[PDB]
RNA sequence: UCUGGUGGAGGUCCGUAGCGGUCCUGACGUGCAAAUCGGUCGUCCGACCUGGGUAUAGGGGCGAAAGACUAAUCGAACCA
RNA sequence: CCGAUGCCGACGCUCAUCAGACCCCAGAAAAGGUGUUGGUUGAUAUAGACAGCAGGACCUGCCGAAUCAACUAGCCCUGA
RNA sequence: UCUGGCAUGUUGGAACAAUGUAGGUAAGGGAAGUCGGCAAGCCGGAUCCGUAACUUCGGGAUAAGGAUUGGCUCUAAGGG
RNA sequence: GAUGAACGAGAUUCCCACUGUCCCUACCUACUAUCCAGCGAAACCACAGCCAAGGGAACGGGCUUGGCGGAAUCAGCGGG
RNA sequence: UCGAUGUCGGCUCUUCCUAUCAUUGUGAAGCAGAAUUUACCAAGCGUUGGAUUGUUCACCCACUAAUAGGGAACGUGAGCUGGGUUUAGACCGUCGUGAGACAGGUUAGUUUUACCCUACUGAUGAUGUGUUGUUGCCAUGGUAAUCCUGCCCAGUACGAGAGGAACCGCAGGUUCAGACAUUUGGUGUAUGUGCUUGGCUGAGGAGCCAAUGGGGCGAAGCUACCAUCUGUGGGAUUAUGACUGAACGCCUCUAAGUCAGAAUCCCGCCCAGGCGGAACGAUACGGCAGCGCCGAGGAGCCUCGGUUGGCCCCGGAUAGC
């Protein structure tokens, strides 16, 4: 007979396989549609999730109850050191799909990028690309490279760059760079190839890919949670207290007559570590990263034009379960997938941005920098020293020195 | 427009009556705007219209269903600008369908959310918290 | 962007921290955290708790 | 007649040991166990609990009575 | 599929935005169609048919050869 | 805890997933759950106050309701 | 027959208090389950084991016609 | 089907049907507006919280866009529960001389087994490309968003009045989905740091035991619509309304030929990734060796089989070439 009272089904079958992701790095499954009239530009970047904090800003939507009023918004910090271009890939369109036509690599590839080519770098002889690079130097090999760029020019419809992150600059245990193909959009195939060739072996900062207050897409792998029951995996109703043989389960897993368990029934299994793509994340800020100017280190990241505190995006005591952020970073509104240290994929939007929320220009008034290792209450160490006063450890040091 | 607020008062909650109509209790039996979902109790926060019944109070309004508006709650809720606010008690006042108060004075503070939604309630409030 | 002071500890409260407490008699208090909030609801006197600003001012520790 | 003491009755009350076995319709349910385990429960000076010795034997016994019990067998045991 | 029309097979009917496709047999009725195809009966039309162009208010002039109605029964469609 | 006794009740190592058995805690509501407050929770000792209907005058009665309770330093009274 | 204090692990209704019974679930702990060394059963078993429709003893794993079908396995699960 | 197919209802969960309550797009009215009724495409999405009853059913209270109806062994007991019905104890009424009966009422009354095959959920792996790695493509399968307020339009159109809309636009919310802890809350054996009861180490100091002694505050972690963030584009078309236009000298949305057209459908976005491909990299100690290219040069052997001249190409129309 029919369900007595209607209720919507628990969960979505649009994420059906609900397994561990086969990849640790987020994958761009659709790049923005190419427009030949636009200038040549990149469409994606690779960052690392450092942590979360909250900001203070005043909003500018006229009809709202918070119009011209100060609001507090959670943000996420994604550390994005520059990427190094090491290759070019060409693709041809076929009635069977997009097929890899020819890839060309740069003459010198750093050791951190070569680490991606080995499962045991310690035991390896580091012979990757040692014969390929000699082709860039030999006269016969140079002619083949030029012919291979020409064939890409006259046969390829899609041009991508192979780029890797620099893990020397990150405070992570891992030293192996993440490689990625980033599609080049705009212009003609010839203009794409010329753009790619000239910045081969070069560095692409994140400010040349993304800009301020633009709405981007974040691709990554969700936090892993292991084996879980239907109560946590699919959020089914817990059975009564006096249930025999288990409360945290689905009572009826199917009717008699189809005589099989359907694929649409909640079952216990793997939860988390799922590949996900969230689509509308605004860029609140693009940090500048530490730089040495006139012998003094500039820490001015996360100093707005209303506080001038001379502090860094780093909270007091550092980001928890992540080192110090010393490179360029992207501040996104809200939360993003993954653990800390998780590598995130940031790509340009596939949609046309026309709503007021997406077009509004944001300007931070304050950035929280209190410690996340507890109930922090001091923005800077200088503020804490001024409020607290001299301590016993300072007087002890003075006694030792005098 | 009113932003979403942490709900603290589901159906069956008994709250204080802050007006001077003679009612001392408001027993919430339903909430406006609630489509609902299976097994989910309708819940109300500050600024919400409810049907209540008077459990302790003057006899001429005890065995009927009254409109009421929640003005104070103990469940802390997040105002924008990141302020979590809660009150010492849950309270409401008896009103009609149009929002006009059955009483003439309100005891204690009135939340800013309910004051903005209901101007007549706000005009009777000694303070806005 | 106004910064409050805790009603029990006297510490500096920044915009996204703590809770506000409004009483039935119309008084509004600010609490840096639940440690200060719980002490206030316990009717504890801040002048007798060592780590408050009020205690240090009374004892002339600064 | 009232008041304050003394006194220590009771198939008296709370509640140990003991005797029993309410509910969870909990545990277990090819068990530790052919009836057990835990929490919670009833009673606990009496029509109380208990060892040994004695008597009643199958259409018989015994039964504060449930067709209960009568050697894991009872609306007539077990053995040939 | 699957042996056998890979006949230069014969005459028609029928288009279905739920087509139809073989005894028992495995699904449809009353009632309908200005879809199309036959058939029956009646009627008009050189003095002039039916159309159409208008007037008087059923008649006329202008175009100048087939037309109008009722029914019936095949396939298709609605009923489904 | 001492006298006395023992080696954790027919095995050990590593890990800390789902479901379970056993023990806890939970914001705001406060039985809206459910056949049913089942389960759990509230109360709980002693001292000082204060105790209703009804009644077979014995009771009900720890009815209900309220206050106190630590540590330290003293004081007064109670005997051979 | 009617009634009725005291009593009741007896059946029922409401009220205060209290609460994870519930909104709506979450986290923690011990023992498992888990993996390993050692030891090591039982129930059950025509052959076996992917579906849809058909017909059939009128609800097929096997037959007909379609959909299709890729070694060996692990932890769970309760549709068959 | 009686050498047993566990049985009422509820709870939980999925899918399906449409004879459509709402929502999208329409046609008709005894459609002035508002409200309503009739019909078409249409099942994508939604269809609630409670008092009484074991109940299905019913009834009422209250919100709502609406509170539509159904199936799946009258779905679902090795999923639960056991209130009812359906054993044995017992009570009442009526019937019977009685033992006893009641399609009458009442109260108490054991809910067993998965480790097997498949199904499903996740997890290793498999055959192939000489080995191995990196970057990628895609067949095919899944698929997701939903509804409502307030402001303005506007006290306007419409209407004698009473009343009283709508498109564009703005600000939000419900339901659902996918995440996430900066903040608030929860947890807390970091057994972290105070406090405290009983006992114990001669006492201090320092500790320990009471199956986590108790309690306060608690980092990290996990976690809550109990905090926060995000949720999207096209194509062919249905119903319908039309264009040109015969049949049928007029007419006609239909016959040939055109147009607009939607919560439906298909694709996209998103999830997975074939006994399915691609581009690239590196390809074996150093003294023993293996391996690669030159169609390498031959000579021979074993094995699996088939076959017994080739066609190296306009695009197409068909009432024309």
């Amino acid at each position: 007979s029919h369900r007595k009272f209607s209720a919507p089904r628990h969960g979505s079958l649009g994420f059906l396989p609900r397994k561990r992701s086969s990849r640790h790095r987020g994958k761009v499954k659709s790049f923005p549609k190419d427009d030949a009239s636009k200038p040549v530009h990149l469409t994606a970047f690779l960052g690392y999730k450092a942590g979360m904090t909250h900001i203070v800003r005043e909003v500018d939507r006229p009809g709202s109850k918070v119009n011209k009023k100060e609001v507090v918004e959670a943000v996420t910090i994604v550390e994005t050191p520059p990427m190094v271009v090491v290759g070019i890939v060409g693709y041809v369109e076929t009635p069977r799909g997009l097929r890899t036509f020819k890839t060309v690599f740069a003459e010198h590839i750093s050791d951190e990028c070569k680490r991606r080519f080995y499962k045991n770098w310690h035991k390896s002889k580091k012979k990757a690309f040692t014969k390929y690079c000699k082709k860039w130097q030999d006269d016969t090999g140079k002619k083949q490279l030029e012919k291979d760029f020409n064939s890409m020019k006259k046969y390829c419809q899609v041009i991508r760059i192979i780029a890797h992150t620099q893990m020397r600059l990150l405070p992570l245990r891992q030293k192996k760079a993440h490689l990625m193909e980033i599609q080049v959009n705009g212009g003609t195939v010839a203009e794409k190839l010329d753009w790619a060739r000239e910045r081969l072996e070069q560095q692409v900062p994140v400010n040349q890919v993304f800009g301020q207050d633009e709405m981007i897409d974040v691709i990554g792998v969700t936090k892993g949670k292991g084996y879980k029951g239907v109560t946590s995996r699919w959020h089914t109703k817990k059975l009564p207290r006096k249930t025999h043989r288990g409360l945290r389960k689905v009572a009826c897993i199917g009717a008699w007559h189809p005589a099989r368990v359907a694929f649409s029934v909640a079952r216990a299994g793997q939860k988390g570590y799922h590949h996900r793509t969230e689509i509308n994340k605004k860029i609140y800020k693009i940090g500048q990263g530490y730089l040495i100017k006139d012998g003094k280190l500039i820490k001015n990241n996360a100093s707005t034009d209303y506080d001038l505190s001379d502090k860094s995006i780093n909270p007091l005591g550092g980001f928890v379960h992540y080192g110090e952020v010393t490179n360029d970073f992207i501040m996104l509104k809200g939360c993003v997938v993954g653990t800390k240290k998780r590598v995130l994929t940031l790509r340009k939007s596939l949609l046309v941005q026309t709503k007021r929320r997406a077009l509004e220009k944001i300007d931070l008034k304050f950035i929280d920098t209190t410690s996340k290792f507890g109930h922090g209450r001091f923005q800077t160490m200088e503020e804490k020293k001024a409020f607290m006063g001299p301590l016993k450890k300072d007087r002890i040091a003075k006694e030792e020195g005098a | 427009a009113k932003f979403r607020i942490s709900l603290g008062l589901p159906v069956g909650a008994v709250i204080n009556c802050a007006d001077n109509t003679g009612a001392k209790n408001l027993y919430i039996i339903s909430v406006k705007g609630i489509k609902g979902r299976l097994n989910r109790l309708p819940a109300a926060g500050v600024g919400d219209m409810v049907m209540a019944t008077v459990k302790k109070g003057k006899p001429e309004l005890r065995k009927k269903v009254h409109p009421a508006v929640v003005i104070r709650q103990r469940k802390s809720y997040r105002r924008k600008d990141g302020v979590f606010l809660y009150f010492e008690d849950n309270a409401g006042v008896i009103v009609n369908n149009k929002g006009e108060m059955k009483g003439s004075a309100i005891t204690g503070p009135v939340a800013k959310e309910c004051a903005d939604l209901w101007p007549r309630i706000a005009s009777n409030a000694g303070s806005i918290a | 962007m106004k910064v409050e002071l805790c009603s029990f500890s006297g510490y500096k409260i920044y915009p996204g921290h703590g809770r506000r407490y409004a009483r039935t008699d119309g008084k509004v208090f600010q609490f840096l955290n639940a440690k200060c909030e719980s002490a206030f609801l316990s009717k504890r006197n801040p002048r007798q708790i060592n780590w408050t600003v009020l205690y240090r001012r009374k004892h002339k520790k600064g």
